[PDB]
């Protein structure tokens, strides 16, 4: 239905937590970006202090096409010593484990969602991932895992395929490139049946991923956990398709929690009577990573 | 089906 109608008893975290407790709320989609990994020591872009601050072009595809050495250097620099998912990754894991997660759609390539125990099935890595890597040569397309790719990115040798010696590229989507087919397929099916859109650590500037929020049904509540409001229709572009409205008198289903996503998710977890379960998972999984 | 881009 396209009838706009209010399912949250009020436009707050508690309203959403209640909504989540309700029977109406069976299938949750998360949309995430760099905000949920910032605290795992991986910079985002739009953050003032880290991001696009020696070398935007280092992720356009044509620049990578001409000169790929700049990219592989950056990835040595940003390449973390240890991969601990965040509280907000683990919150997503809880949703899986309670059978609430229909899907997590993610712009992040860091692979943390998998490390937290989301499975390929749970995950639309709409911007690809570092998890896997392939030769660029059509006639080869030999596949490589993250250990082989790290050894190269840390050795400071441009990765070259062992069978044919083409450039071996991580399975990320560069700017310019097309998203995976799986993204559109999952998009067609998923957004019919979503009961709640949970939006974390994304500015929603990157298309087509941003437009996902308008593919939700109009009475699907949408919660944004973020440092800044994001997704509001621009005063000027709208002038000339289902954007965030948190504040107007017409606002009926969108809610904004502004802060760190670790606190936000930790708050929400608490309303749901999940805080102990979350605390234990995070503490337990990090310990296990620490013992690896 | 567009390709990744800023906006
Ligand atoms: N970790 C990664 O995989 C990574 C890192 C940088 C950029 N990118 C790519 O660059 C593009 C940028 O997209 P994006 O919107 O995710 O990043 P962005 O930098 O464009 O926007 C991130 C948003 O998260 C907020 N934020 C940052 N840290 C936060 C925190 N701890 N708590 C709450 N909010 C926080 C920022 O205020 C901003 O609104 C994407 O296409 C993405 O694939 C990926
Ligand atoms: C589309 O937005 C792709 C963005 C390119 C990746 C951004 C850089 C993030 C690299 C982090 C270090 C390595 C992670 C395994
Ligand atoms: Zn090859």
């Amino acid at each position: 239905g396209s009838q706009k109608e209010r399912l949250l008893d009020e436009l707050t975290l508690e309203g959403v937590a209640r909504y989540m407790q309700s029977e109406r709320c069976r299938r949750v989609i998360c949309l995430v970006g760099a905000g949920i990994s910032t605290s795992a020591g991986i910079p985002d872009f739009r953050s003032p202090s880290t991001g696009l601050y020696k070398y935007e072009a280092i992720f356009e595809i044509s620049y990578f096409k001409k000169h790929p050495e700049p990219f592989f250097a950056l990835a040595k620099e940003l390449y973390p010593g240890q991969f601990k998912p965040t509280i907000c990754h683990y919150f997503m894991r809880l949703l899986k484990d309670k059978g609430l997660l229909l899907r997590c759609y993610t712009q992040n390539i860091d692979t943390l969602e998998r490390i937290a125990g989301l499975e390929q099935e749970d995950l639309v890595e709409a911007h690809g991932t570092f998890y896997t890597s392939h030769c660029v040569s059509a006639s080869c397309r030999h596949e490589y895992p993250l250990s082989w790719m790290k050894e190269k990115i840390f050795s400071e040798v441009t990765p070259k395929c062992e069978d044919c010696q083409s450039l071996v590229k991580p399975d990320i989507v560069f700017f310019g490139e097309s998203l995976p087919a799986r993204f559109f397929s999952c998009m067609q099916s998923d957004f019919l049946k979503v009961d709640l859109l949970l939006v974390m650590g994304t500015s929603l500037q990157v298309q087509p991923f941003a437009s996902l929020i308008s593919k939700a049904p109009l009475s699907t509540p949408r919660l944004l956990i973020n440092k800044e409001k994001a997704g509001q229709s621009d005063p000027f572009l709208g002038m000339i398709g289902g954007g965030m409205d948190f504040d107007s008198k017409k606002a009926y289903r969108d809610v904004a929690w502004l802060g760190e996503c670790d606190q936000g998710c930790l708050a929400l977890a608490e309303l749901l009577g999940w805080k102990k379960e979350l605390e234990d998972l995070v503490r337990r999984e990090h310990a296990s990573i620490d013992a690896q | 089906a567009p390709r990744k881009q800023l906006a």
